[PDB]
RNA sequence: CCGGGCACUCUAACGGGACUGCCCGCGAAAGCGGGAGGAAGGAGGGGACGACGUCUGGUCAGCAUGGCCCUUACGGCCUGGGCGACACACGUGCUACAAUGCCCACUACAAAGCGAUGCCACCCGGCAACGGGGAGCUAAUCGCAAAAAGGUGGGCCCAGUUCGGAUUGGGGUCUGCAACCCGACCCCAUGAAGCCGGAAUCGCUAGUAAUCGCGGAUCAGCCAUGCCGCGGUGAAUACG
């Protein structure tokens, strides 16, 4: 039951990142600390790290993981 | 009662607007 | 209320939300009345001092 | 944790606001922050002179500013230069380009806050508190002043323990409304520490 | 109350009957300060005494008040260490309160649907002796006098 | 040809206008069971009338306005009894055993800080 | 009668009683019986066969229903966990996935109390 | 035709002003109508008393804003010589229409 | 609504008014009991107000401040995370467990406040949150706005339900650079525990308790069921 709004809001700061690796290849890990940005389907098939707040995860994304946020396969905190 | 979204009481208490309390 | 923070006095607060309310004269960041500009501390302060027009003990 | 102001309990009757002047919500903060500047910068170069009261009033871009001064001989300086200064001063700091005004205080022993400063004054100098407060008091009851009370705070004498020396004589009804009590608040910053110094002169009754 | 004596606040009459007993039994059925409500509970209540009593009602709510006035209670007294039931007299302003307060307590018992049947059975049946606030009014003097030997301890 | 009362009971006022006539009241406009008839104690703001048992000698104008319709009532009872009063004072031996001509000073008590409503202390355990 | 899966209510007002399929609750209730031009007064012993035949068209394919609305809505949360999604954790440990705090209660997700020392 | 709104916090002042500007506009000018109350604006604040916890005293306090409405009929051209700069008030703010 | 007028209501300045003054009884007096008259009496009701001091009470984390300590970091900037972690325990609350009730429709009364990068009548689109357009309002004169319980009519008929809306799936709106951690709101679906609560324990003496809604401050938005105020209906009981 979630919604942001018209318009979906990605981070430009790895959305020419991921079109720039497109544009020749299928280029290794990326490092990213924007876990806000909305997953696209231009990123299925790459490997983002992700930020979690102390070290990067390195998240591979699918077809079905399209529409999530980084963050939400990033956990921050750790229990048990 | 006043917890319910889809009642009169529970828009007045949450003091909001929908389609169980129009505005006429 | 730190120095550095005090810095929140900006004309280039780099968004619209991170500007926040101060008190002016103690530098307070919570229980900042809007119409005075000051905390509540100091708002009691000045009230109790005379410096505020108009302001007058309430009682009903 | 009691004994409220009573300068600030008494605003309605036999006491009036020290700034007196109408503004909007929007303008409101803007010239009490104005008032409070004018004020701060006052103090901090009108202390030798002694001023016991700066009242402000506001019409349309002109600030009455008045000055109560013991001693405005002071406050004019030479041929009256000092004056000039510091009305420079303020329309550097506010662009207002507004006047200024001085009025003596007769007998400053009835205006309690030039008695804190000068219980202050002899704190800070190593005095001797208990015979600063009794002189103090009695100067003060001897001429008018039905009553009359200092108080000073803790570290009396540079004493490890902070006491409380009371030595007040005459008559204080602060519960009173009507009392026209004139409250003095004054602070000596010394090696040890900090002292705090209160002062309540009572005159007229109704 | 210590200092003084309490003294009891006078009622405004019955718009109908006239009677302040049935004002008080108003407010003993008001609920959250609903007065409309409980005076409509309670008149309700009055037409069906009648078309069910020849009687007017009036009578037939002073009789079953007065049915379930107890003579007689027990109160609690430390003595010795102990904690025992002396039974003692009552006086009858709180004859009056405690039938009314088991009247509607009572009534709220019953099976009925709706609360007018509810207060109309329950006066009826207290007016002709029976029902739970007479069974109250029987404990509460089986209770006292059932604790006789303790009635040199009455203060 | 007419006598006025005011009245009032709680923060509520209502304008009585006796004019000699049928024995039926207006008010706001409406009928008497218009406005009330919904409302038991109503009846009770006519006890005036009855004091002195005219109840058929004066019609009633009244504007109302404040308060809720309790207080209405009432502010119209003492409407009434003041009414009634400037008709013939003495029927104010009449009506003062009865109190009508009595203002009720029971206002809602202001609401004050710490308490919930004025009074109720909020509920502590202490353990 | 027999309607939109093997669930059968009777004896009630059709749209109470309708409330008693699972993908329906009230609102879609009224909808059902408001574009079938049915009363939702009468009871449902007194509905006509042609009117049964009428709300069983509307409702039996117009949304999803209980076997499939059961198994979409495993295939959902299926799908959050087997994704490694934050919202399929929360339902691996049987916690709030909206958000709330688990300090305190939110019982309801995690069962029954189980009290240990302290 | 002329109106007149004075804002004030002291219910002293506006007044005397208001008193003042009409014994000015009744020679010379029609009989004036008089002020009007005009309902204070009375905007409160809860203040907390002591810097830390102690959340049961607040000790508020009230600022108030009163009104008048003089309101004079007849602009006569021999009125605004008493009037337009005669004035003692200085906490007192005055709103002139026509 | 127009003409029209300050009688009433209201509005906000001033003033009158209650002092055991008067009557009876008691009493040395103060005063007590009762009564008259009065709008109101025996402190009329409610605030503001809280002594010498006590708790080496609380706060150097609002501010000030003595001493001590850090000064290529115990200072400073930023991104992100955290203060929202959950096997559990307590406090304060909110919503309930229903028929003196719930739901739907129609309809009737309040006070105190707030409002210009604001309140937003009204029209259109939309089931709705809301969006587009746009009138008025420097605001006793325009707006927030609907007050709710209540009344009238109808449905529900004692069943975990037309009680109760927790949880969860899905689809959206708005604020905001940005709602994953971690917002509120709307719509559909889901429908939990809960049948008045053990030992124990709390508040309140009159417009009080109880119950019902309304506003405000902080705030772009909001986890507010909090806090501070406002009015509506309006009890029970005090032998001691
Ligand atoms: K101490
Ligand atoms: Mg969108
Ligand atoms: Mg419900
Ligand atoms: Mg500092
Ligand atoms: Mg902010
Ligand atoms: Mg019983
Ligand atoms: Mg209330
Ligand atoms: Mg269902
Ligand atoms: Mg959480
Ligand atoms: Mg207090
Ligand atoms: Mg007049
Ligand atoms: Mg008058
Ligand atoms: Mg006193
Ligand atoms: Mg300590
Ligand atoms: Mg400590
Ligand atoms: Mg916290
Ligand atoms: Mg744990
Ligand atoms: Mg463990
Ligand atoms: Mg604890
Ligand atoms: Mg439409
Ligand atoms: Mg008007
Ligand atoms: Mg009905
Ligand atoms: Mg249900
Ligand atoms: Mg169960
Ligand atoms: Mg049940
Ligand atoms: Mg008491
Ligand atoms: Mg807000
Ligand atoms: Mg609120
Ligand atoms: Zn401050």
């Amino acid at each position: 039951p979630r919604s942001l709004k018209k318009g979906v809001f990605v981070d430009d700061h790895l959305l020419e990142k991921v079109l720039e690796l497109n544009a020749k290849g299928e280029k290794r890990l990326i490092k990213t600390w924007s876990r806000r940005s909305t997953i696209v389907p231009e990123m299925v098939g790459h490997t983002i790290a992700v930020y979690n707040g102390k070290q990067h995860v390195p998240v591979y994304i699918t077809e079905n993981m399209v529409g999530h946020k980084l963050g939400e396969f990033a956990p921050t905190r750790t229990y048990r | 009662g006043k917890g319910d979204r889809r009642t009169r009481r529970g828009k007045i208490w949450r003091g909001t607007y929908g389609k169980y309390r129009p505005r006429k | 209320a730190r120095k550095a923070l005090i810095e929140k006095a900006k004309r280039t607060p780099k968004f619209k939300v991170r500007a926040y309310t101060r008190c002016v004269r103690c530098g307070r960041a919570r229980s900042v009345y809007r119409f005075f500009g000051l905390c509540r501390i100091c708002l009691r302060e000045l009230a109790h001092k005379g410096q505020l027009p108009g302001v007058r003990k309430a009682s009903w | 944790g009691n004994k409220i102001h009573p300068i600030g309990f008494r605003l309605g009757i036999t006491r009036d606001w020290e700034s007196r002047w109408y503004a909007g919500k929007k303008q409101y903060r803007h010239l009490l922050l104005e008032d409070q500047r004018i004020r701060g910068l006052l103090e901090k170069e009108l202390y030798s002179a002694g001023l016991a009261r700066v009242d402000i009033e506001r019409a349309a871009d002109n600030v009455a500013v008045t000055v109560h001064v013991a001693k405005p001989g002071v406050v004019i300086g030479r041929g009256g230069e000092r004056i000039r200064v510091l009305r420079e001063e303020l329309a550097k700091l506010t662009g207002k380009n507004v006047a200024l005004n001085v009025q003596e205080v007769q007998n400053p022993n009835l205006s309690a806050p030039l008695v804190a400063q000068r219980v202050a004054e002899q704190i800070e100098r190593r005095f001797a508190v208990r015979r600063a407060i009794k002189q103090a008091v009695q100067r003060v009851m001897e001429s008018g002043a039905k009553g009359a009370k200092v108080i000073v705070s803790g570290r009396i004498g540079g004493a490890e323990q902070a006491r409380t020396e009371w030595a007040a004589q005459g008559r204080v009804p602060l519960h009173t409304l009507r009392a026209n009590i004139d409250y003095g608040f004054a602070l000596a910053r010394t090696t040890y520490g900090v002292l705090g110094v209160k002062a309540y002169i009572f005159l007229g009754e109704v | 109350a210590r200092r003084r004596r309490a003294e009891v606040r006078q009622l405004q009459p019955d718009l109908v009957y006239g009677d302040v007993l049935v004002t008080a039994f108003i407010n003993k059925i008001m609920r959250d300060g609903k007065k409309n409500l409980a005076a409509r509970i309670f008149y309700d209540a009055c037409k069906i005494i009648q078309e069910k009593t020849g009687q007017e009602p009036l009578k037939v709510f002073k009789q079953a008040v007065e049915n379930v006035k107890p003579r007689m209670e027990v109160r609690s007294r430390r003595v010795g260490g102990a904690n025992y039931q002396v039974p003692m007299e009552v006086s009858p302003r709180r004859q009056q309160s405690l039938a009314l307060r088991w009247l509607v307590q009572a009534a709220n018992q019953r099976p009925e649907r709706r609360a007018a049947v509810r207060i109309a059975h329950e006066l009826m049946d207290a007016a002709e002796g029976k029902g739970g606030a007479v069974k109250k009014k029987e404990d509460v003097e089986r209770m006292a006098e059932a604790n006789r030997a303790y009635a040199h301890y009455r203060w | 040809e007419q006598y006025y009362g005011t009245g009032r009971r709680k923060e509520a006022v209502a304008r009585v206008f006796l004019r000699p006539g049928n024995g039926k009241v207006t008010v706001n406009g409406q009928d008497f069971n218009e406005y009330f008839q919904g409302l038991v104690r109503a009846v009770a703001a006519l006890e005036p009338l009855r004091a002195v048992d005219a109840l058929g000698h004066f019609d009633a104008y009244i504007t109302v306005r404040g308060g809720g319709k309790s207080g209405q009532i009432d502010a119209i009872k003492l409407g009434i009894a003041r009414a009634l009063v400037q008709y013939n004072p003495d029927y104010r031996a009449k009506l003062k055993p009865l109190g009508f001509l009595t203002r009720d000073a029971r206002v809602v008590e202001r609401k004050k800080y710490g308490k919930h409503k004025a009074r109720r202390a909020p509920q502590y355990s202490k353990r | 009668a027999r309607i939109a899966g093997v669930e059968i209510p009777r004896n009630k007002r059709v749209d109470v009683a309708l409330t008693y399929i699972y993908g329906i609750g009230k609102a879609r209730a009224k909808e059902a019986l408001e574009k079938t031009g049915i009363n939702p007064a009468t009871r449902v012993k007194d509905l006509t066969e042609a009117e049964v035949v009428r709300l069983r068209e509307y409702v039996e394919n117009t949304w999803k229903l209980e076997g499939e609305l059961r198994a979409e809505v495993a295939a959902n949360i299926k799908r959050l966990m087997d994704i490694g999604c934050y919202r399929g954790l929360r339902h691996r440990r049987g916690l709030p996935v909206r958000g709330q705090r688990t300090r305190t209660n939110a019982r309801t997700r995690k069962g029954p109390r189980k009290t240990v020392a302290g | 035709k002329i109106r007149i709104k004075l804002r004030g916090f002291d219910h002293k002042t506006l007044d005397a002003s208001a008193q003042k500007i009409v014994e000015a506009a009744r020679r010379s000018g029609a009989q004036v109508s008089g002020p009007i109350p005009l309902p204070t604006r009375v905007r409160r604040f809860t203040v907390i008393r002591g810097p830390f916890k102690h959340k049961d005293s607040r000790e508020h306090f009230e600022l108030r804003t009163h009104n008048r409405l003089v309101d004079i009929i007849n602009p006569n051209r021999k009125t605004i010589e008493q009037l337009m700069t005669l004035d003692l008030p200085t906490g007192v703010e005055i709103e002139i229409k026509t």
